[PDB]
């Protein structure tokens, strides 16, 4: 839900009723599990992001298509764009 | 010669008739004048140099064995080794027994090196005696 308070294990996950082994991929698989969840929503986040920003320029381009003027005509080759990076 | 280090003459004198008495096979017998010299001396630090490095070499397991037998075993032989000791279920801390061939091996080498200052030579094997036990025909000679 939220990306960005990372809590790295608020509580401790060792036992001693086990082999070290054990607690020690059980360490490293909540770190990698953690990696993956806070890498994932930030991509599908950013993925959702680009998807509206595609198709909100789309849809205005196509909006301003049809009056035509200095104006228009200027903001529509500010939208012509692509818009796929960052950057 | 142990013994004799750091401590009063009165613990020495006291010491001497503890040990000088040997009641081996129906007789008893005295060493004459057991004294500290130099030759004892060099056998006491190799001694405790073996002994020293061996406590060094024990593993994490081979220290705990009679710690752990105690609780649940009982006999003669665990009773009467276990008062020389201080007094003060559970999990072995890391079974590498890759480690353990090495430090058993080590620690062979270390128990040899404390037990030939009193394994000095085997100069006859015994075979069959006399029966007023004056002559034995042995083996070994030389």
């Amino acid at each position: 839900r939220n990306m960005f308070c990372v809590k790295p294990l608020d509580l401790n996950l060792d036992r001693h009723a086990n082999t070290a082994l054990v607690n020690a991929v059980n360490k490293l698989v909540y770190t990698g599990r953690l990696i993956m969840n806070v890498r994932r929503s930030w991509e599908e986040l950013e993925r959702k992001c680009l998807a509206r920003i595609q198709e909100r320029c789309k849809l205005l381009v196509k909006e301003l298509r049809m009056c035509l003027s200095f104006d228009s005509n200027y903001c529509r080759n500010i939208l012509k764009h692509a818009v796929e990076n960052g950057d | 010669g142990l013994f004799s280090l750091d401590r009063s003459y009165e613990e020495v004198k006291a010491a001497v008739q503890q040990l000088q008495t040997i009641t081996f096979r129906d007789a008893t017998f005295t060493i004459p004048d057991p004294v500290i010299d130099q030759h004892l001396l060099i056998d006491m630090k190799t001694a405790c140099l073996s002994m020293s490095m061996v406590a060094n070499l024990a593993s994490e397991l081979t220290m705990t064995y009679v710690r752990k037998l105690a609780l649940e075993d009982s006999s003669m032989l665990l009773v009467k080794c276990q008062e020389l000791l201080m007094r003060l279920p559970a999990r072995p801390q890391h079974v590498s027994p890759d480690d353990e061939i090495a430090r058993l091996s080590a620690l062979f080498v270390m128990l040899r090196q404390l037990d030939d200052l009193i394994r000095e030579q085997v100069v006859f094997t015994v075979c069959d005696v006399s029966p007023d036990n004056k002559s034995a025909t042995c083996i070994f000679k030389g």
